[PDB]
RNA sequence: CAACCAGGCUU
DNA sequence: AAGTAGTTATGCCGGTCA
DNA sequence: ACTACTT
């Protein structure tokens, strides 16, 4: 009855975007950024990888609460260096990596029988 | 359904509460169940065979 | 090839046993997610129903001829409902399909998934048909009837994915383990008497070398090798449950680069 | 009340082996412990899910219009 | 039962015999040796409670009854056939239950109120009332769309219809601590 | 031997046979 | 509604589904489960009106309780079963998520603090990071026994400038215990800080305990083999120091204790023979639980469960009784009809020998069943007659 | 419910990717808080689930009847001849990182019945309404609309 | 007893309640069904002029 | 920027009472034969067995605020020790005499130092950084 | 937009 | 000494009757 | 039950 619609676990609502990028304030060069519609999935990983930035001196994640489909992540990076950055370099890694483990796993397969 | 045409009702009394009639008796083995019987209220005026 | 690689261990059409190396947990369970929740599949999601006489409720069936595993090769060329043009639905975005049945028979008529027809065209790809891998090639019982109870329906499949509903799901177990020698001390045993004794060595103990006692412990000791075994349900081929993980994955970390840009403009 | 089409717990087919396994019963006179491994069924998610339905459909079928 | 030592081939020894019972299981399979049979027979009595005062009881035929000549550490403790005089014995202690009771697994291993619980639940739950739900109109009723017989059971179940009718399903239950929902 | 003891298991075949007439809602009808 | 702090004040959070969500913490003073329990909600109607509620009767005020100068809501459950755990200097935690555990906590001055362990590998321990939600100034120190400054068994708690130093955190510590660091935060601090205090103590060591895990199962109810037959040869002995009184006293041997008739003395020492068994049956179980052993775990931090619960369990449950006296005679000189008449001893007076994990036995069962049902009356009586009292 | 009076209402739903799971690959249906087992003590429930395991993996009907030759010991033997652990527990991880939990958890099935009163059909809210007439106050009861 | 000493009243709801260990401790989780029944009369100001007229 | 103590000890005895991973250590000094210490250690990033040589230091710097991750693959390193904790200083006894004690935590794990000529040294501040070696 | 009785649920 | 009337927890949720 | 006023 008071049950929200499924497909709003992944569907951007009227108006909504996927990354909302706000400066912490609290500590210095670092930021806070919420992704909508989206779950751990892409955020462990992204906290993950961003893990190795070794220009990168903090980063973390957290889903405010089940019921929302979205997390924040934090990320605090050495001066000079934009964390914005970070995460872009932090992404290509991921994807460069599954690309490859994509290949990897074709190759493997082709070479079956059954 | 089967469990409610196994029901017994015994009338309750003034004083009612007390135990004697309440609790369970030992002539009560393998008559009336010692398990079940409805939570306070009429606890144990209403027996189950 | 270059990173995170693979080698295969047992293989067959329903199952595609594996061990992938050098990946980080993080990704390996990214993945294990991905492919059973966000991959794409087709499923009835509207049943529209003439007449009905079974003993069943009319919702009742319905439900059913969702979980009735759908073709899905083709499914990343069908549209989504949502973002096809159309008043409603077309054979742009779905697929239609019937089932009829009468109890003609003196004893017990059956209704399976393979009486369901198709009917929109499928503008000529793998898509929309019962998957079957019953021995006498019926597949899914969905229901029974007696005398003259008759059932005439009329499907509507279209895209979708787990999060929505789970009738969309193509995956469906997928084993996962690593470490099996509590290197990592990442578990702590409950016991009685003896750790070891107790609870019981995997077979992928194998695989890996045994622990040797001497040695202290490797703290530095991350955690590589996984050995997952994707199953499938048959809407699409185990493989693909996998090739399609590490795909769907792929461009979800995409859009954040795409969105991080349209950002860049101002 | 017919076979579950799919188990609850992990999603794998099983609305199809109704026959099959009501047959690995009484005709290839098997026990059910193995009936179930026979037909794919390996941990009990699945298998519990055979090995209890009640099929009152059958009881059900038998009335009448 | 009636344990008449009328056995002037040994002790004190139950009326009914092997043969009464497999002449029984031979009526079992038929679907001509009844109850009533076992109750003209004299092997087994009607005592109501004043008369139960005058006599003593066996719990279980065979723990109770042979002479004694080791004990499993697992099993519990039970006393002892301590008695020469038993006239009558127990056809089972586990029909000292009444329905409701009855379904519960292993109630001799709970904290005796909880029993009276679930005693009273098992009735605010939902099953299968009867097979012909389809043709009654009654107001309000609930039929559970896929009922499964449980796992674990009683033997006195299969006289309350209980898998031929069940009120649940056996679920895959893990026990911790998670979001902390 | 038409005529041995009795164990356990047995006790349910006369069970069985108790409610194979009488049935559980014996008294009511009665 | 039986005292003021079953009628709070609360600030709304319109969200989905269809059931009210509140606080675990805010959960005792409501007496509230959630196995289906129902609450009514009131909506003020006027600015005054609200007024009167937000700074009158607002849980965070309400927190320390009048009723018996103490605070009235403390940490539970989870939390803090799994605050206990977070603690013991054993649990240690690396970097990646002691990242993740900071910022759950919504205040973090965003200043990562330095590991207790910089040397091979940079560990952090529970006890460091679960001090990011206790704010400075809050001064605590406590001293349970074998305490000392240096406690070796992790005891009591000494807590400087609002950082943990020593002793393993629990129910005495963040319950709704007098001294409690709670009872201190409102104090120090304001019922604003400390409300927001539950928030985050929870939102750590929530989050700590979703990935470290918890359970238990039969698996914790059996006592270790010769812990167990040592119990048998507790209960027998005892089960003979009875016996022997009984002829000791069939002889007619017995002092009457003044003011008690010889019967009336008889049973006196009879119980407290078997009671006294039991009692020790337990204790003997109860050392030889492991640590690990879950049901114990949930006993130390007071989360749930106690001594006598173990007790039963794995040891042996103990003698029944009605309305003082063990079992009486219903029928003639006798318990049941399973017994020969005249009969005193302890396997018939209502004494249960077995453990829940055993299994009662058929005489077992019925006198239990005697026993429980008589709470079940007065659980009913108690009920009503306190409630008339309460008025 | 289950059937030692352990009654309890949903909290929460999750899907399998949230869920905690075992490398074997299943995942739970429930998930009951190991809180309400030491004061509740129902060693029944413990054990129908350990019985219910084993009568799934081997398909022969579990036997729980009252008092019977059978204990803990002898089930946990035959859960040893297959496979897995004997007093239940499996080992677990962490659906949202996939990390293994430190501890291992109780599993197996349980029956579990659905009883009536489902939230849906109470939840009831009022703001001015339906007044009864000799009295003038609000009308008794949430079907009619009450307060 | 019943009329005066206490009543049933308007403005008021009921319904499942269950524990969220991600509210704050004085808050309460109101379902939208709920939140949308029940109301509060606010005087029109030019403080909220704004505000309310986007809610009417 | 400068080190507060420094000597060498003998493992009297190392003890694990119901702890997995961690042992509560005491050893004497090989010099001050009124230098006693009590030290709670991780066995398990740095194992240890009774007789041993282990050098003790202190010093508030390594040469505080934020810390940082790694990074310093080349920077200072007043590391050259197998193992370094950072605790705070609770209290500071007098055994009586000219015997004082200081009391150490280092997040749960605790120390009991004894002598007397770190007057000018021992500070009473939250500093202090422990390092072991060999 | 009611009375009266009866019954049931509030670990 | 016996009888009689008063009060007896909170709240929510199928059948007869002018 | 449990107390007070009547019988
Ligand atoms: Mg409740
Ligand atoms: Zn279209
Ligand atoms: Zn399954």
């Amino acid at each position: 009855m008071n049950a929200p619609d499924r497909f709003e676990l992944f569907l951007l609502g009227e108006g909504e975007s996927k990354l909302k990028i706000d400066p912490d304030t609290k500590a210095p060069n670092a930021v806070v950024i919420t992704f909508e519609k989206e779950d751990h999935t892409l955020g462990n990983l992204i906290r993950a990888e961003l893990l190795n930035d070794r220009k990168v001196l903090f980063a973390a994640y957290k889903v405010e609460h089940p019921f929302f489909a979205r997390f924040k992540l934090r990320i605090q990076t050495t001066e000079g260096y934009d964390p914005k950055d970070a995460l872009k370099n932090a992404c290509n890694s991921i994807i460069n990596k599954l690309g490859a483990l994509k290949t990897n796993f074709e190759t493997e397969w082709n070479l079956q029988t059954l | 359904t089967l469990s409610h045409l196994r029901r017994t009702n015994t009338p309750i009394g003034r004083d009612g509460k007390l135990a004697k009639p309440r609790q369970l008796h030992n002539t009560h083995w393998g008559l009336v169940c010692p398990a079940e019987t409805p939570e306070g209220q009429a606890c144990g005026l209403v027996k189950n065979l | 090839e270059e990173g995170p690689q693979v080698k295969i261990r047992e293989a067959s059409k329903d199952n595609v046993d594996f061990i992938l190396s050098n990946v980080d947990l993080a990704m390996a369970n990214s993945l294990r997610r991905v492919m059973i929740a966000e991959i794409p599949t087709l499923a009835i999601d509207s049943v529209e129903v003439e007449t009905n006489t079974t003993v069943l409720a009319d919702e009742f069936i319905a439900h059913r001829l969702g979980l009735i595993p759908l073709q899905s090769m083709d499914i990343e060329q069908l549209e989504y409902s949502r973002d096809c043009f159309c008043e409603d639905h077309c054979d742009k975005c779905s697929v239609v399909l019937t089932l009829q049945a009468f109890g003609e028979s003196e004893s017990t008529t059956n209704v399976y998934s393979k009486d369901l027809v198709i009917v929109s065209n499928l503008m000529g790809r793998n898509i929309g048909h019962p998957i079957i891998q019953d021995k006498e090639g019926n597949g899914v019982l969905i229901c029974k009837l007696r005398k003259g109870q008759e059932l005439k329906l009329t499907c509507v499949a279209k895209k979708g994915i787990a999060k929505e509903h789970a009738k969309w799901g193509p995956a469906a177990a997928i084993e996962f383990e690593y470490d099996p020698w509590n290197k990592l001390k990442h578990t702590d045993y409950w016991y009685e008497q003896d750790s070891a004794k107790e609870w019981p060595q995997s077979k992928n103990c194998e695989y890996e070398d045994p622990p040797n006692e001497g040695d202290p412990f490797d703290y530095k000791a991350q955690a590589d090798t996984f050995y997952m075994n994707v199953e499938s349900v048959g809407s699409i081929p185990v493989d693909q449950v996998v090739v399609r993980g590490i795909d769907t994955l792929q461009k979800k970390v995409a859009s954040i680069l795409l969105a991080l840009t349209q950002m860049d403009q101002d | 009340m017919i076979v579950p089409v799919r188990c609850f717990s992990c999603g794998k087919v099983v609305g199809d082996k109704w026959e099959s396994y009501l047959n690995l019963l009484q005709e290839d006179e098997l026990d059910e412990g193995t009936a179930l491994s026979r037909l794919g069924l390996k941990r009990y998610c699945c298998r519990r899910m055979i090995l209890t339905h009640v099929d009152l459909i059958e009881k059900f079928l038998r009335y009448n219009p | 039962f009636i344990v008449e030592d009328d056995e002037s081939l040994g002790h004190k020894e139950l009326k009914v015999r092997k043969g009464h019972i497999a002449k029984l299981m031979a009526t079992e399979y038929q679907d001509e040796y009844t109850w009533s049979s076992l109750l003209n027979e004299g092997l087994v009595e009607y005592i109501d409670a004043e008369e139960e005062e005058s006599i003593l009881i066996a719990m279980q035929p065979e723990d109770l009854e042979p002479a004694e000549a080791d004990v499993d550490p697992a099993k519990r403790i039970r006393v002892s056939h301590h008695a020469t005089t038993f006239t009558h014995c127990e056809i089972h202690p586990s029909m000292i239950l009444g329905v409701a009771a009855s379904i519960i697994p292993f109630p001799d291993h709970n904290q005796s109120p909880r029993n009276t619980y679930q005693s009273a639940m098992g009735k605010q739950a939902m099953g299968v009332f009867l097979t012909n739900y389809n043709v009654r109109m009654d107001t309000m009723a609930n039929i559970l769309y896929y009922p499964q017989k449980p796992l674990g059971t009683t033997r006195a179940m299969e006289y309350l219809k209980f898998r031929e009718l069940p009120a649940g399903q056996n679920a895959i239950v893990a026990i911790a601590c998670y979001s902390g929902y | 031997d038409e005529s041995a003891p009795i164990t356990a298991e047995d006790s349910w075949a006369v069970i069985s046979a108790f409610f194979r007439e009488k049935g559980l809602v014996s008294q009511q009808l009665d | 509604s039986l005292h003021k702090m079953s009628m709070m004040a609360h600030r709304v959070k319109v969200i989905p589904y269809s059931t009210f969500r509140l606080n675990l913490s805010v959960t005792s003073p409501y007496n509230a489960d959630f196995d289906g329990d129902e609450m009514n909600l009131h909506v003020p109607q006027s600015e005054e009106t609200r007024a009167e509620l937000s700074q009158l009767c607002a849980v965070p005020l309400q927190i320390v309780s009048p009723q018996s100068n103490k605070p009235c809501m403390g940490i539970v459950q989870d939390t803090l079963c799994g605050i206990r755990k977070l603690t013991l200097r054993d649990t240690f935690i690396e970097l990646d998520q002691v990242l993740n555990m900071l910022y759950w906590v919504p205040d973090w001055d965003g200043v990562i603090p330095t590991p207790a362990i910089i040397k091979p590998k940079p560990l952090w321990s529970g006890k460091q990071i679960l001090s990011v939600a206790i704010p400075n100034g809050i001064h605590l120190q406590r001293f349970d026994e074998g305490t000392t400054l240096l406690s070796p068994k992790d005891n009591g708690m000494l807590i400087i400038d609002g950082q943990i130093i020593f002793g393993v955190v629990e129910k005495k510590t963040v319950g709704s215990s007098n001294g409690g660091l709670i009872h201190v935060v409102t104090r120090e601090k304001g019922p604003q800080v400390c409300a927001k205090l539950f928030g985050n103590i929870q939102k750590v060591v929530n989050f700590w305990l979703l990935h470290n895990g918890f359970s238990t199962g039969i698996g914790d109810t059996i006592a270790d083999g010769p812990t167990m037959r040592e119990i048998t040869e507790t209960i027998a002995e005892a089960k003979k120091k009875v016996l022997d009184v009984t002829k000791e006293a069939q002889a007619n041997l017995l002092t009457a204790k003044h003011g008690m008739t010889l019967r009336e003395s008889f049973e006196d020492n009879v119980v407290r023979f078997l009671n006294e068994a039991r009692d020790k049956a337990g204790r003997l179980a109860e050392v030889n639980l492991k640590d690990l052993n879950n049901v114990k775990q949930m006993v130390m931090a007071g989360s749930k469960g106690s001594f006598i619960n173990i007790a039963q369990m794995s040891a042996c449950v103990g003698q029944q009784s009605v309305e003082g006296k063990r079992i009486a005679f219903g029928f003639v000189d006798r318990t049941l009809p399973h017994f020969s008449k005249d009969d005193y001893s302890p396997e018939s007076k209502g004494f249960v020998e077995n453990s829940y994990l055993r299994g009662l036995t058929p005489q077992e069962f019925f006198f239990h069943a005697m026993g429980g049902r008589e709470g079940l009356i007065d659980t009913a009586v108690k009920t009503a007659e306190t409630g008339y009292i309460q008025r | 419910a289950s059937r030692h009076g352990q009654k309890g209402t949903i909290g929460i739903t999750y899907r399998r990717e949230d869920m905690p799971f075992t490398a074997e690959g299943i995942v739970p249906d429930l998930i009951i808080n190991p809180h309400a087992i030491p004061s509740r003590m129902t060693v029944a429930h413990l054990i129908e689930c350990l019985l219910s395991k084993v009568a799934a993996l081997s398909g022969n009907e579990g036997d729980a009847s009252p008092f019977t030759d059978i204990t803990v010991e002898g089930i946990s033997k035959l859960l040893r001849e297959h496979g897995y652990q004997s007093r239940g527990f499996e080992v677990m991880y962490n659906g949202h990182t996939g990390k293994k939990l430190m501890a291992q958890i109780f599993f197996g099935p349980t029956y579990y019945q659905r009883l009536r009163h489902m939230v849906d059909d109470k939840i009831h809210a009022r703001a001015r309404g339906p007044m009864q007439v000799l009295t003038r106050q609000p009308v008794e009861g949430r079907s009619r609309d009450g307060g | 007893r019943g009329n005066l000493m206490g009543k049933r009243v308007d403005f008021s709801a009921r319904t499942v309640i269950s524990g969220d260990p991600n509210l704050e401790l004085d808050q309460v989780g109101v379902p939208k069904s709920i939140a949308k029944t029940l109301t509060y009369p606010e005087v029109v100001t030019p403080y909220n002029i704004d505000r309310l007229t986007q809610l009417v | 920027s400068n080190t507060l103590f420094d000597d060498i000890f003998q493992v009297s005895e190392v003890d694990p009472g119901r702890y997995n991973k961690v042992c509560r250590i005491e050893a004497a000094s090989t010099t001050q034969d009124q230098c006693k210490l009590t030290l709670d250690i991780n066995v398990e990033l740095f194992p240890v067995a009774a007789q041993d040589s282990l050098t003790v230091t202190i010093a508030s710097s390594l040469n505080t605020r934020s810390w940082r991750p790694p990074q310093a693959g080349d920077r200072s390193l007043a590391d050259d020790y197998d193992y370094v904790m950072y605790g705070t200083a609770y209290k500071f006894e007098e055994v009586s005499k000219d015997l004082i004690a200081v009391y150490y935590s280092f997040g749960g794990l605790l120390m009991r130092l004894e002598g007397n000529y770190r007057n000018l040294n021992n500070l009473k501040q939250e500093n202090a950084y422990l390092l072991i070696r060999r």
